[PDB]
C-alpha cells in the first residue's frame, strides 16, 4: 500500500496508547483520593440503616 | 502479523486431522509455506517500523528472528521424523503439536509490542520446551535438566515481572514505542540499580552468562534434536532480544551497571571455549560453544554501541543457523551409533563424504570465516569492544584461537583418522538428513550474500 | 470497591443503565473464544469418557458450545457495563474536583535541559 | 450406572426382592473332586445361578466379545507352565496366584451384583475365601516367597472385608491318594506333574484354617465322596439349613444399597488389587506395559467404550 | 526382576527398502515425503523467497538516501553553503537556561 | 447411610455459609459458621476408621476454639458499641482477635498444622468439600470487614502461610497433604490481597476452587492416594494426563494458564500499594509451590512409572466420569487467560 | 463436496485468508489520521474517496 | 450382540438427545432475539 | 462476600435488631436511644471515612 | 538407544510419606 498507511496507523496506535496511559494514571490518582477521603462513588463503606430506627413514642418520655 | 500467526494456529487442526500416513508430509509442507508467508515483512522500504496492529509490530530486529523461527519449524519436523518412527500416532501428533505451539508462541513473542505480553509469551515458550525435553529425552537426567532449565528461567523471570509492573505503574503504558519515545532518565539510586538488575537478570539467565549457565549443557545433552535446535537457535536469542528491547529505559546507569556482566561474558567465553577443548561429549561441546557465542552477544548489548548491536544481531542469526546445523550433524551420528561419546566414531569421512563436507562447512561457520555472517558479527563485536576498551582485544584473541582449536579438533577427531571398523551399523545416509544439512547451510550462504537483512536496528 | 455507589441495586445482574450501552456484536473474539472453549470441553469430555473424540456426542458438543456462548455473552455485557460505569464515575469525580487534578502545562523541548549521557 | 441413590429412593429394595433361596453357596474341595458337577446340579435343582471356577480368562469371557484374549492380555499366568516348573526364575507362580485372586474377586463381585439386583441365589465354585489355601500351599512348598505372601495378604486385607461371606460353604473332603488317582485318570500331562505333598498341603490348609474361620460366620457342609457323588442329599441339606449367624442378618436396605454400588462399580472392586507395591513378580515396567496396553486397545471392540465401536456394530455413534 | 521388554536391535532399513530416503518405512510415503520436502523447501521457498527478497526495493531507504545525499551535496556545493552544518538544530529556536 | 439424614446433613452444609454470607448480623454469621462445622463433622467421620475419628476430633476442637474466639470478639464489640456489626470505631484488639480466629478457621499458617492432618485420613470427596466450601464463610466475614483490618498482621499471616505451604507441599508425598498445603499457599495469597481489594481475593478464591475441584475429581476417579498411585495413571486412564498436567501447571501459576492471572493481578495491586518486598517473597515461594507441582507432573505424565499385572483387568473393565463438571472446570481453569479483563471485576 | 477425501488441505489456506481478512479489519479499525499527519496531509483528489483503504 | 454384557448406551437416550438439541435451539433463538432487542434499545436510547 | 438477599427480596430476617435504638419489645428504650439515633442519622448517606 | 523409563528404584523412591 505504501509508507503513508503504516505512518498514519502508527500515529493512531500511539494516540490510543497515550490516552490509555493517561487514563490509567488518572484512575490511580482518583482511587487514591477517594480512599483517602471517601466522597465519590467508590470506597463507600456501610453504616447502620435509618429505616430500622423506631421513631414511635416510647413508654418513657426521655427518649 | 495475523496472516502469519493464524496459518500456524491452523497447523494444529491439520496435525490432528491428517491421516497417520500423511501427517509428516502435510505439516512439513504447510510449515514451509508458512515460512514463505513469513518472508513478507522483509518489505521494509521506509525507515518506519511496520506496526500492523495495536498489539503486533515488526522491526528490523524482530523480523530475522520471526523468519528464523518459521524456517526452523519444518527443519525440526524433518530432524525429529526419524527418531519417532517406532512410536504411537497420538504421541507423534502431540510432539508435532509441541513444535508448532513453540513456533506460534515464539512468533508472537518476537512480534509483541508490549513488555507484559512479551513476558507472558516468554513463559508460554518456557512450557513446551520443558515438555519436549522431559517426555522425549533419552537418558535419565532429562528430569534434572528440565528442573534446572525451568527454575533457572523462573527465578530469573519473577523479578522481571515485578520490574515490568513497576514500570507500568510509573509511566502508565508499558508499550515499547511509548517507552522508546517518552523514556525518562533515572536519578541513579539504589532502587534504580535494583530495578536494572531485576529487568536484566531474566534475560541474562535465558541467554547464558558464565554463572547461571549450568542449565544449558544439561538441557542440550538431555533434549531430543528438535529441542536442542529450538533452544540453541531461538531461545538464547529471545533473551538477547529482550535485553535490546528493555535497555532503552535504563539510559544513564547502564554505563556503570554493565561492568560485572561484561567481565563475566569475556572471561566466561574464554573458559567455555576451554571446556570445549577438553570436552568428551559432542552435544556438550556444541552447548558450551553456544555459551561462548552468547557471551559475545551479552558483551555487545551491554556496551551499547551501534556496531555492537549490529554485530549482536548478525551473531544471533548466524549462531542460530550454525548451532542447529552442528546439532543435526551430531544427531545423525548419534542415530547411527546410539552414543554421544566423541572419541568413539573417528574415521567417518571415509564412509560419509558429503556428510563430512557438511561437517567441514559447519565448523568453518562455527569459527569465524570472513565470507560469513559469523565473522561479520564477531568482527563488529570485536570492533565495538575495542572501542569500549582497547584491552578487550586480548580476551577476544584468546577466544578466537581456542574457537578455531575446538572446531578443528571436532573435525579431526570425528571425521579424520583411521575408521573404527567395528561399527557395522553405519547406514550410508538419509536423503532427509542430507536435506536437513542443506536447508541449514544454504540460508547461511544467502545471508552472507546479502547481509543487509541481518543488520539490526542501528544501521 | 464500587458496591457502595449511589443507585446500586443489590444482586442485579444488568440494571437499566446497561441498556444504554452497545451490546457485543455476537461475533467478537471473546465470544468466538468462548465457543471454542465449549467445543474443546466437549472434545475433552469425549476423550475422557473414551468415546470417539468428534464422531460421537454431537448434541453434547452443540449444547456445550451454545451454553458457553450464551453465558459468555451475558457475562460480557455485564462486564462492559461495569467498565463503563467505572469510567463514568472516574470522569465525574475528575469534573467534581478540578483543583486536585490540574491541567499541567508541558513545555516544548526548547526550554528543558535534558542531561546528556555519552556512551563512549 | 443406572442403579443409584435415585433408583433406591424410587424403590429398588434388596430386602423387598429377597427370597428364601437368595443364598450364596460356595463349593470347595481339592484339585480333582467332583465340585464342578456338584455346583451345577445344586444350582440346577435349587434355581440358583451357577458360577464355574474363575480361571485365567474370566475377565476376558465376561467383558467385550467374551472370547478369551491373549496370554499376555489376560495376565501372564500359564497354569500349565506352573505345573511344568514352579520356582522359576521369573515369578510365574505368584503372578498366577494373584491374577486368580483378582479374577475370583471380580467373579464374587459379579455374583453379589446379580444377587442384590435380581434376588436370585448364586452357587460359586471356590470363592475368594478359599484362595489363600493355594497361596499357603505354594509358600509351604517353597514355590513363592514371604514377600509374595505379604503382598497377597495385604491385598486380601484391603479387598475381602468389604463384601459378605457365603451363606453356605459346602466342602468335599477326599484323601490325597484318591485325588492323585483322579488326577492320573483325568490324563492332563501338565496336571499329572503335581506333588502329593502339594495336595496334602492344600488339604491341610483347608482343614486347619478355612473350615473353622468360615464355620464361625456361616455353616459348613463337609461331605465325603459317597455323601457327594449324589447331588440330592446335599440339596436336601441346603433346603433344611438354618441361616441364624453371620453378617447377613444385621443389615438392611441401605447397607445393601451401598454394597450394591460398591459391587456394581468394577473399578472400585479391583482398585486395591492394583496397589503400587513393587513386587518384581507382579510389576511389569513401562515399555512392556505400554506395548501390551496399545495392542489391547488395537484389539477389536476395545478401542473405545463398549457403546462406541463402529467396527463391530454400534450404528448410532453420533447421537450418544 | 520386573517383567520388561529387552532393548531392541535397530534394523538395517536398507535391507528391505534399498531406495530409502529417510522419511518413512513404506516406499510410497517415503518418496512422497522426499518430494514434498524438496519441492516446498528448495523450489518454492529457497528460490521464490530469494527472488522476493532480492527485488524488495529501497530497503530501509538506502537508495533514497543515496539520491537525497547526492542532491543535498550538489545543492550545498553550487550554492556555497557549508556542507553538513555542525549543529543539527537551529540555535535561534533553542532557548538555553540563563547563566 | 440413609437418604433422609443425607439430605439433612448436606442441606445444613449448604445452609451454613449461605447464612453467614447473606446475614448482616455477626451473631447470625457465627451461627452460620457453627452450622457449617457441626454439619460437616459427620461427613468427615463416616468410614469409622481410627484416622477418620482422629481427623474429626482435631477438626472439631480446632473449629470450636476458633468460633469461641469469634464469639468473644462479637460480644466485646456489642459491649463497646451496642451494635451487632463492627462499624468503624471498634477496638483494634477486637479486630485482631477476629482476624486471628478466622485465620484459624481458614487454616493458614501458623494455624495451619491441623489442615494436612485433617485432610489426610479423610476420603477425597470430603477433602474437596472441606478445602473448597468450608473456606467461603470465613472469607465472607473477612471481606465484610474490608477496611479496619491490620495490614501488618494480614501480611505476616499471608507471608508465613505461603512460606509454610510451599515447604510442606515440597516435603509431602501424600496427595491429600499436597492439596492441603496448596490450600494453605493459595489462602495466603487471598489473605495478602484482602485489605486492598476484595474483588481480587474473590477472584483468587474462584480460580483456586475451579482449579482444585477437577484435581480432586481426577484423584476420585481412580481413588489415587499417593504419588505412585497417581503415577500408574497411564495404564488406568491415559486420557487424563494432559488435563492433569495442565491443571497442575495452572496451580503453579505458569503463563499462559489462567492460574497465572490471580498471582499476576495480586502482585499488580500490591505494586499499586507499595508492598514490593512482600510481593517478591510471595512470588519466590510460589515458584517453590510450582516445584512440587512439577515433581508431581514428572511422576504422573512426562514419565511412565512401572505398572502391575492386575491393571490388565482394570483395562478390561469400564468406567464412568462426571459430565459437565470435570471437563468444563478443567478447560475454564486452564485456557481462560485471554478473558482476564472479564475475569477481574 | 465433489472431491472429498483429503479435505484437510484447505485448513491452512483458510487460516491464511482469514488472517489477511483480520489484518484488513485491523486497518479499517485504526482509521485515525487519514490525512491528518503533518508529513503527508495532501488534497483528496477530484476522484478519490480516501488516501489508503 | 457383539458384547456378552449389554452396554449401558447401545441406543441413544432420546429424551436427553431431544432435550439437548431443543435447549441449544432455544438458547440460540433467545440469544439472537435479545441481541436484536439490545441493539434496538441502544439505538432508541441514543439516537441511531 | 456479603450477599444482599435480604435487601433484594425486601425481607428483614436480622435487620430490626442491629442496634440499641431499634424496635424494643413493648415500647421500651435502650438507655442511649437518642444518642444512637443522632449518631446513625448523622452517619447515614456519608458512610465510612466521612462518618468517622 | 531405548528411552529410559523409571525402574523399581525410581518408582520406590517416592514412597515413605516424607520424601
Ligand atoms: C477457525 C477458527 C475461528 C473461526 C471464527 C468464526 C467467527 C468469525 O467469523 O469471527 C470473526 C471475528 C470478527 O471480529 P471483529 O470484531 O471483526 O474483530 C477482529 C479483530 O481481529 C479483533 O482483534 P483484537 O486485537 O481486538 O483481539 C481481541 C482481543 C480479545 O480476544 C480474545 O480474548 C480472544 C483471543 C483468542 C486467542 O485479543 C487479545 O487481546 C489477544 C490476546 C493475546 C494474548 C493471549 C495470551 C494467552 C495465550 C493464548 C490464548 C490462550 C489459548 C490457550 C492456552 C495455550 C496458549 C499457548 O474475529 C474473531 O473472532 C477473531 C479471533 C479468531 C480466532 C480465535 C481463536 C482461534
Ligand atoms: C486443537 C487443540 C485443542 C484440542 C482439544 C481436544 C483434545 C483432544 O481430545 O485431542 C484428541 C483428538 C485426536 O485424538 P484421536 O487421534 O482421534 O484419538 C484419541 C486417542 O484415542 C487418545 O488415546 P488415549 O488418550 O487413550 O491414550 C493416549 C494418551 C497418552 O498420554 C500421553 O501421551 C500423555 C502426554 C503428556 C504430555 C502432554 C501434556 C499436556 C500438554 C499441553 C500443551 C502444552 C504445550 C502447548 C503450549 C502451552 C500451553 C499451556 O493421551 C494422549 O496422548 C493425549 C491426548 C490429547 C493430546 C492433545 C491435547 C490437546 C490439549 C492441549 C493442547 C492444546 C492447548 C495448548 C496449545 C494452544 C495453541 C498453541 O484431537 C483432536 O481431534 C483435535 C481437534 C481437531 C479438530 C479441531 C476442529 C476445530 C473446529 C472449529 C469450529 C467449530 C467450533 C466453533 C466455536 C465458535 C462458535 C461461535
Ligand atoms: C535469577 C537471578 C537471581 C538473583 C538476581 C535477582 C535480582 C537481584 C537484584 C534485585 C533485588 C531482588 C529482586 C527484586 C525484584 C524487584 C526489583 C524492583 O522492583 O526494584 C525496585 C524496588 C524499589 O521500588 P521503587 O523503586 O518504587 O522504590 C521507591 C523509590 N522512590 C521513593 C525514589 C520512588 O526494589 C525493591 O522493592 C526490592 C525489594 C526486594 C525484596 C525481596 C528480596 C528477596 C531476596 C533477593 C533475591 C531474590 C532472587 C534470588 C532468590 C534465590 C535464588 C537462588
Ligand atoms: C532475513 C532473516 C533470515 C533468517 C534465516 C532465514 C532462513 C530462510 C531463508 C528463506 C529465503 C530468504 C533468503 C534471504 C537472502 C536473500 C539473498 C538475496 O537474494 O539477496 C539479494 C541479492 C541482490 O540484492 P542487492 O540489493 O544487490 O544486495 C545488496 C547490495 N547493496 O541477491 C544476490 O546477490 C543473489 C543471491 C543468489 C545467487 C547465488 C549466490 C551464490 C553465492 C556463492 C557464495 C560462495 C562462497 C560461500 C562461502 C561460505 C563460507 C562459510
Ligand atoms: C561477578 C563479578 C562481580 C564484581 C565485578 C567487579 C566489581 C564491579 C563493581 C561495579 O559494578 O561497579 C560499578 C559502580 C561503581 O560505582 P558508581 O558508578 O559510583 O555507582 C554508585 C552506585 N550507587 O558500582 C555500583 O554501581 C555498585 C553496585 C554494583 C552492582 C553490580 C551488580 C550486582 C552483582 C552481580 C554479580
Ligand atoms: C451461571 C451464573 C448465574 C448468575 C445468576 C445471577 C447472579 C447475580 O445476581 O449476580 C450478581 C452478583 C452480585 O452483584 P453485586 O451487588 O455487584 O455484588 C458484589 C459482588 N462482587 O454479582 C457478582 O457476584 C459478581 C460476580 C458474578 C460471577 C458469576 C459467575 C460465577
Ligand atoms: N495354582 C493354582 N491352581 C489353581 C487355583 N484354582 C484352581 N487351580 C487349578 C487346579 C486344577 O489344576 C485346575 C482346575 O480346578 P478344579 O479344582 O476345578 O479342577 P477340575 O475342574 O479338574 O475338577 P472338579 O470336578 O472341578 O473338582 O485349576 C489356584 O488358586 N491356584
Ligand atoms: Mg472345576
Amino acid at each position: 500500500d505504501g509508507p503513508e498507511k503504516n505512518y498514519e496507523k502508527t500515529l493512531a496506535i500511539l494516540q490510543i496508547e497515550s490516552e490509555k496511559a493517561e487514563l490509567r494514571l488518572k484512575e490511580q490518582e482518583v482511587r487514591r483520593l477517594m480512599r483517602a477521603r471517601g466522597d465519590g462513588p467508590w470506597y463507600q463503606f456501610p453504616t447502620p440503616e435509618k429505616e430500622f430506627i423506631d421513631h414511635s413514642p416510647k413508654a418513657t418520655p426521655d427518649n | 502479523m495475523l496472516k502469519i500467526i493464524l496459518p500456524s494456529l491452523m497447523l494444529l487442526p491439520l496435525t490432528w486431522l491428517s491421516s497417520p500416513k500423511k501427517t509428516w508430509t502435510n505439516v512439513t509442507s504447510y510449515s514451509f509455506l508458512i515460512s514463505l508467508t513469513s518472508l513478507t515483512l522483509l518489505w521494509q522500504t521506509d525507515e518506519n517500523y511496520k506496526n500492523f496492529s495495536n498489539m503486533f509490530s515488526s522491526d528490523p530486529l524482530s523480523t530475522p528472528l520471526i523468519i528464523l523461527t518459521a524456517w526452523l519449524l519444518p527443519l525440526m519436523l524433518m530432524a525429529s521424523q526419524n527418531h519417532l518412527k517406532k512410536d504411537n500416532n497420538v504421541l507423534q501428533k502431540l510432539y508435532i503439536s509441541m513444535l508448532i505451539s513453540l513456533q506460534i508462541l515464539l512468533i508472537m513473542t518476537f512480534s509483541a509490542t508490549e513488555l507484559i505480553m512479551f513476558y507472558i509469551l516468554f513463559e508460554a515458550t518456557l512450557i513446551p520446551t520443558l515438555i519436549i525435553i522431559t517426555r522425549w529425552g533419552n537418558q535419565t537426567e532429562r528430569l534434572n535438566a528440565g528442573i534446572y532449565f525451568l527454575f533457572y528461567t523462573l527465578i530469573g523471570s519473577i523479578p522481571l515481572l515485578i520490574a515490568l509492573i513497576l514500570i507500568q505503574n510509573h509511566v502508565g503504558t508499558l508499550n515499547l514505542m511509548i517507552l522508546s519515545f517518552t523514556t525518562h532518565t533515572l536519578d541513579a539510586s539504589w532502587s534504580n540499580n535494583l530495578l536494572w538488575l531485576a529487568c536484566m537478570m531474566a534475560f541474562l539467565i535465558k541467554m547464558p552468562l558464565y554463572g547461571v549457565h549450568l542449565w544449558l549443557p544439561k538441557a542440550h545433552v538431555e533434549a531430543p534434536i528438535a529441542g536442542s535446535m529450538i533452544l540453541a537457535a531461538i531461545l538464547l536469542k529471545l533473551g538477547s532480544y529482550g535485553m535490546i528491547r528493555i535497555s532503552i529505559i535504563l539510559d544513564p546507569l547502564t554505563k556503570y551497571m554493565a561492568y560485572p556482566f561484561i567481565l563475566l561474558s569475556l572471561w566466561g567465553m574464554i573458559m567455555t571455549s576451554s571446556i570445549c577443548l577438553r570436552q568428551t561429549d559432542l552435544k556438550s561441546l556444541i552447548a558450551y560453544s553456544s555459551v561462548s557465542h552468547m557471551a559475545l552477544v551479552i558483551a555487545s548489548i551491554m556496551i551499547q554501541t551501534p556496531w555492537s548491536f549490529m554485530g549482536a544481531t548478525m551473531l544471533m542469526i548466524a549462531h542460530g543457523l550454525t548451532s542447529s546445523l552442528l546439532f543435526c550433524l551430531a544427531n545423525s551420528n548419534y542415530e547411527r551409533i546410539h552414543s554421544r561419546t566423541m572419541i568413539m566414531a573417528r574415521g567417518l569421512q571415509m564412509v560419509f563424504p558429503l556428510m563430512a563436507t557438511w561437517w567441514l562447512m559447519a565448523s568453518l561457520a562455527n569459527l569465524a570465516l570472513p565470507p560469513s555472517i559469523n565473522l561479520m558479527g564477531e568482527l563488529f563485536i570485536t570492533m565495538s569492544l575495542f572501542s569500549w576498551s582497547n584491552f578487550t582485544i586480548i580476551l577476544m584473541g584468546i577466544n578466537i584461537i581456542i574457537t578455531g582449536m575446538y572446531s578443528m579438533y571436532m573435525i579431526i577427531t570425528t571425521q579424520r583418522g583411521k575408521l573404527t571398523n567395528h561399527m557395522i551399523n553405519l547406514q550410508p545416509s538419509h536423503t532427509r538428513e542430507l536435506t536437513l544439512m542443506a536447508l541449514h547451510m544454504i540460508p547461511l550462504i544467502l545471508l552472507t550474500t546479502s547481509p543487509k537483512l541481518i543488520t539490526g536496528l542501528t544501521m | 470497591m464500587m458496591n457502595g455507589r449511589p443507585g446500586h441495586e443489590p444482586l442485579k445482574f444488568l440494571p437499566d443503565e446497561a441498556r444504554s450501552l452497545p451490546p457485543p456484536k455476537l461475533n467478537d473474539p471473546r465470544l468466538v473464544y468462548m465457543g471454542l472453549l465449549g467445543y474443546c470441553t466437549g472434545l475433552m469430555d469425549n476423550m475422557l469418557r473414551m468415546r470417539p473424540v468428534m464422531r460421537a456426542g454431537l448434541h453434547r458438543q452443540l449444547l456445550f458450545v451454545t451454553s458457553f456462548v450464551f453465558a459468555g455473552y451475558f457475562y460480557l455485557k455485564r462486564q462492559n457495563y461495569l467498565y463503563a460505569v467505572k469510567d463514568h464515575d472516574m470522569f465525574g469525580y475528575i469534573k467534581l474536583h478540578p483543583e486536585d487534578f490540574p491541567e499541567k502545562e508541558k513545555k516544548t523541548y526548547a526550554e528543558i535541559l535534558e542531561p546528556f549521557h555519552p556512551v563512549r | 450406572l443406572r442403579y443409584g441413590l435415585l433408583a433406591a429412593i424410587l424403590g429398588d429394595k434388596t430386602t423387598k426382592k429377597l427370597h428364601e433361596y437368595s443364598r450364596v453357596i460356595t463349593v470347595d474341595g481339592n484339585i480333582c473332586s467332583g465340585k464342578n458337577k456338584l455346583a451345577k446340579e445344586i444350582a440346577q435343582q435349587l434355581g440358583m445361578k451357577h458360577y464355574p471356577e474363575a480361571g485365567i480368562q474370566y475377565s476376558s469371557t465376561t467383558t467385550g466379545d467374551g472370547r478369551p484374549l491373549d496370554i499376555e492380555f489376560s495376565g501372564s499366568c500359564s497354569l500349565e507352565k506352573f505345573y511344568d516348573d514352579p520356582k522359576s526364575n521369573d515369578g510365574n507362580s505368584y503372578r498366577l496366584q494373584s491374577w486368580l485372586y483378582a479374577s475370583r474377586l471380580l467373579q464374587y463381585a459379579d455374583a453379589l451384583e446379580h444377587l442384590l439386583s435380581t434376588g436370585q441365589g448364586v452357587v460359586l465354585e471356590r470363592s475368594i475365601y478359599s484362595d489363600f489355601v493355594f497361596l499357603e500351599a505354594m509358600y509351604n512348598q517353597g514355590y513363592i516367597r514371604k514377600q509374595c505372601v505379604d503382598h497377597y495378604n495385604e491385598i486380601k486385607r484391603l479387598t475381602l472385608p468389604e463384601y459378605l461371606p457365603p451363606h453356605a460353604v459346602i466342602y468335599i473332603d477326599v484323601p490325597v491318594p484318591e485325588v492323585q488317582s483322579r488326577i492320573q485318570k483325568k490324563g492332563d500331562p501338565h496336571e499329572m506333574k503335581v506333588t502329593s505333598a502339594y495336595l496334602q498341603d492344600i488339604e491341610n490348609a483347608y482343614k486347619k484354617t478355612f473350615l473353622p474361620k468360615m464355620s464361625e460366620m456361616c455353616e459348613v457342609l463337609v461331605y465325603d465322596s459317597w455323601e457327594a457323588e449324589d447331588p440330592t442329599k446335599v440339596v436336601e441339606d441346603i433346603e433344611y439349613l438354618k441361616y441364624n449367624k453371620g453378617p447377613w442378618l444385621k443389615q438392611d436396605d441401605w447397607t445393601f444399597h451401598y454394597l450394591r454400588m460398591l459391587v456394581q462399580d468394577k473399578t472400585e472392586v479391583l482398585n486395591y488389587t492394583t496397589i503400587p507395591v513393587y513386587l518384581p513378580e507382579i510389576t511389569i515396567g513401562a515399555h512392556q506395559g505400554s506395548r501390551i496396553y496399545n495392542s489391547f486397545r488395537e484389539l477389536p471392540g476395545r478401542k473405545y467404550a463398549p457403546g462406541y465401536n463402529a467396527e463391530v456394530g454400534d450404528k448410532w455413534i453420533w447421537l450418544k | 526382576q520386573w517383567q520388561e521388554d529387552p532393548e531392541p536391535e535397530d534394523e538395517n532399513v536398507y535391507a528391505k527398502n534399498p531406495d530409502f530416503h529417510g522419511y518413512d518405512s513404506d516406499p510410497v510415503v517415503d518418496v512422497w515425503n522426499m518430494r514434498a520436502v524438496f519441492f516446498f523447501g528448495f523450489s518454492i521457498v529457497l528460490v521464490f523467497g530469494t527472488t522476493f527478497v532480492a527485488y524488495v526495493p529501497d530497503y530501509r531507504m538506502q537508495e533514497w538516501a543515496r539520491r537525497e545525499a547526492e542532491r543535498l551535496v550538489k545543492y550545498r556545493e553550487v550554492n556555497g553553503l557549508p556542507i553538513m552544518e555542525s549543529n543539527y538544530f537551529d540555535p535561534s529556536k533553542i532557548q538555553l537556561p540563563e547563566d | 447411610m440413609n437418604p433422609i439424614t443425607l439430605a439433612i446433613i448436606y442441606f445444613t452444609i449448604f445452609l451454613g455459609p449461605v447464612i453467614t454470607m447473606s446475614s448482616t448480623n455477626l451473631m447470625l454469621m457465627w451461627v452460620g459458621l457453627e452450622f457449617s462445622l457441626l454439619a460437616i463433622i459427620p461427613m468427615l467421620i463416616n468410614k469409622k476408621n481410627p484416622r477418620s475419628t482422629e481427623a474429626a476430633t482435631k477438626y472439631f476442637v480446632t473449629q470450636a476454639t476458633a468460633s469461641m474466639i469469634i464469639l468473644l470478639a462479637i460480644v466485646l464489640n456489642y459491649k463497646q458499641l451496642g451494635t451487632w456489626m463492627f462499624q468503624q470505631q471498634t477496638n483494634g484488639l477486637i479486630l485482631n482477635m477476629t482476624l486471628m480466629a478466622l485465620s484459624m478457621k481458614l487454616g493458614l499458617a501458623p494455624f495451619h498444622f491441623w489442615l494436612p492432618e485433617v485432610t489426610q485420613g479423610i476420603p477425597l470427596h470430603m477433602g474437596l468439600i472441606l478445602l473448597t466450601w468450608q473456606k467461603i464463610a470465613p472469607l465472607s466475614i473477612l471481606i465484610q470487614i474490608y477496611p479496619l483490618l491490620n495490614s501488618t498482621i494480614i501480611l505476616m499471616l499471608a507471608i508465613t502461610s505461603i512460606f509454610m505451604g510451599a515447604w510442606g507441599g515440597l516435603n509431602q508425598t501424600q496427595m491429600r497433604k499436597i492439596m492441603a498445603y496448596s490450600s494453605i499457599a493459595h489462602m495466603g495469597w487471598m489473605l495478602a490481597i484482602l485489605p486492598y481489594n476484595p474483588s481480587l481475593t474473590l477472584l483468587n478464591l474462584m480460580i483456586y476452587i475451579i482449579l482444585t475441584a477437577p484435581m480432586f475429581m481426577a484423584l476420585m476417579l481412580n481413588n489415587s492416594m499417593t504419588i505412585n498411585s497417581i503415577s500408574l495413571l497411564w495404564n488406568k486412564t491415559p486420557a487424563m494426563l494432559t488435563m492433569i498436567s495442565l491443571m497442575l501447571l495452572s496451580l503453579g501459576g505458569l503463563p499462559p494458564l489462567t492460574g497465572f492471572l490471580p498471582k499476576w493481578i495480586i502482585i499488580t495491586e500490591l505494586m499499586k500499594n507499595n508492598c514490593l518486598i512482600m510481593a517478591t517473597l510471595m512470588a519466590m515461594m510460589a515458584l517453590l509451590n510450582l516445584f512440587f507441582y512439577t515433581r508431581l507432573i514428572y511422576s504422573t505424565s512426562l514419565t511412565m512409572f512401572p505398572t502391575n499385572n492386575n491393571s490388565k483387568m482394570m483395562t478390561h473393565q469400564t468406567k464412568t466420569k462426571p459430565n459437565l463438571m470435570f471437563s468444563t472446570l478443567a478447560i475454564m481453569s486452564t485456557m481462560t487467560l485471554p478473558l482476564a479483563p472479564q475475569l477481574i471485576t | 463436496q465433489l472431491l472429498r477425501e483429503h479435505w484437510v488441505h484447505i485448513l491452512v489456506p483458510a487460516g491464511f485468508v482469514f488472517g489477511c481478512y483480520l489484518d484488513r479489519k485491523d486497518d479499517e479499525k485504526l482509521t485515525a489520521f487519514r490525512n491528518k499527519s503533518m508529513l503527508f496531509q495532501r488534497e483528496l483528489r477530484p476522484n478519490e474517496e480516501v488516501t489508503w483503504k | 450382540k457383539f458384547y456378552v454384557r449389554e452396554p449401558v448406551n447401545a441406543k441413544p437416550n432420546w429424551l436427553a438427545v431431544g432435550l439437548s438439541v431443543g435447549a441449544s435451539v432455544f438458547m440460540w433463538i433467545y440469544l439472537i432475539q435479545t441481541h436484536n432487542e439490545d441493539v434496538l434499545e441502544y439505538k432508541r436510547r441514543n439516537g441511531l | 462476600p456479603f450477599l444482599d438477599i435480604q435487601k433484594k427480596l425486601g425481607i428483614s430476617l436480622d435487620r430490626h435488631f442491629m442496634f440499641l435504638s431499634a424496635e424494643q419489645p413493648y415500647k421500651n428504650a435502650a438507655r442511649c436511644h437518642a444518642f444512637e439515633k443522632e449518631w446513625i442519622e448523622c452517619a447515614h448517606g456519608i458512610g465510612g471515612t466521612r462518618a468517622k | 538407544a531405548r528411552q529410559w523409563q523409571p525402574d523399581i528404584e525410581w518408582a520406590e523412591q517416592f514412597s515413605g510419606a516424607v520424601m
